[PDB]
């Protein structure tokens, strides 16, 4: 930990893009997460809202 | 733009809508700025058999 001035925000970076990134696998409300797939099975009056 | 069509499928004249009718006769865009109107028309676009 005596390095942790430097670890904390290394730290923080990783895990703050790990969790940006990780928001894609959250759903919003939406009936799945993946867009390649949303568009599939829905059609353009429910699939564009 | 004035066509005849039926009251089945007859919802598919909004924006963005799929069907054979939507797909293959007329298709309306996503970003439509109009209305559509139907009145039964028995009278006239009916004949026997």
């Amino acid at each position: 930990s005596a390095l942790g001035k430097l670890q904390d925000v290394v730290n923080q970076n990783a895990q703050a893009l790990n969790t940006l990134v990780k928001q894609l696998s959250s759903n919003f409300g939406a009936i799945s997460s993946v867009l390649n797939d949303i568009l599939s099975r829905l059609d353009p009056p429910e699939a564009e809202v | 733009d004035s066509f005849v069509i039926r009251g089945d499928e007859v919802r598919q004249i909004a924006p963005g809508q799929t069907g054979k009718i939507a797909d293959y006769n007329y298709k309306l865009p996503d970003d439509f700025t109009g209305c559509v109107i139907a009145w039964n028309s028995n009278n006239l676009d009916s004949k026997v058999g």
